[PDB]
């Protein structure tokens, strides 16, 4: 064999959660006075298509997950805050809005 | 053994749909007491309740008022003598 | 259980991830079927170098083909197999 | 039993750099002829030569002109009577 079979792009491309890098300034864009290490952090979040272009992938159960971010003040120390991020737990192919 | 009157295939046969009308996912069988399951991927069942999803051994699984959410990867299974069959179906909107 | 500094700083850290990549991004010239999937998973860099001033880009690269359906508007549905970039290594460098 | 002057941090301590000039990550130990390494994450051993990378006991490794190579989570090891001791350093520019 060469090739992926098809079943096999299908079920693993289909609308899911998968672990996704994610900037913490868009999870956080009213701590912009900070520089955050790591800057992004491994979240499960909805990706994958629904193979129709008016359908889209969005959660529809979510829930929490915290972890430890090094948050840094120019000339303030640094410190360690533990931050918490939206995880998505199973999602759906809904028709998209406008 | 193999209860469906058609054959497995790797690839889903196409089943065009319209939505707001009926959707016919035809997997039909050599007897009417073969139980058959229908379930869309990745983790969804659809259960015939005699109204909205009607099973019907000579034709397969009937759905009234199709809705985006029968768009898809949908399965017909059956086990018989502890061998599980499945024909597959992909369902899809014209354009 | 808070995920500890060191397992979030070694997992988000630059480096190969498995990253749903639309068909029309990489074939932005293939307009006149639709494919299902619309979408392939493919190994391609991903996460961050913690310094604005560098970026996380790929140093070796490989192909992987897949199956997948064109479907031509009215005109019918064919499988093909369709070439993909993945991305084997990746490095923080300079933007 | 541990060799590093500074005491082990679950929380890797701040380095404060800049491109093109020196860089010392202070991992200083308590005596001339222990044995340490430098590691960079995620892929690296970083190799002291006498001139661009020095290791001094009395202070730590010295980098001349380091390089955004240098940028990131870098750590002392050392193995003192069968023990692995380390000390992790985290740099960052302005």
């Amino acid at each position: 064999h060469e090739v992926v079979k098809f079943m096999d792009v299908y079920q693993r491309s289909y609308c899911h959660p998968i672990e996704t890098l994610v900037d913490i300034f868009q999870e956080y864009p009213d701590e912009i006075e900070y520089i955050f290490k790591p800057s992004c952090v491994p979240l499960m979040r909805c990706g994958g298509c629904c193979n129709d272009e008016g359908l889209e992938c969005v959660p529809t159960e979510e829930s929490n997950i915290t972890m430890q971010i090094m948050r840094i003040k120019p000339h303030q120390g640094q410190h360690i805050g533990e931050m918490s991020f939206l995880q998505h737990n199973k999602c759906e192919c809904r028709p998209k809005k406008d | 053994g193999r209860p469906f009157v058609e054959m497995y295939s790797e690839i889903p046969e196409i089943i065009h749909m319209t939505e707001g009308r009926e959707l016919v996912i035809p997997c039909r069988v050599t007897s009417p007491n073969i139980t058959v399951t229908l379930k869309k991927f990745p983790l969804d069942t659809l259960i015939p309740d005699g109204k909205r999803i009607i099973w019907d051994s000579r034709k397969g699984f009937i759905i009234s008022n199709a809705t985006y959410k029968e768009i898809g990867l949908l399965t017909c299974e059956a086990t018989v003598n502890g061998h599980l069959y499945k024909t597959n179906y992909l369902t899809h909107r014209q354009t």
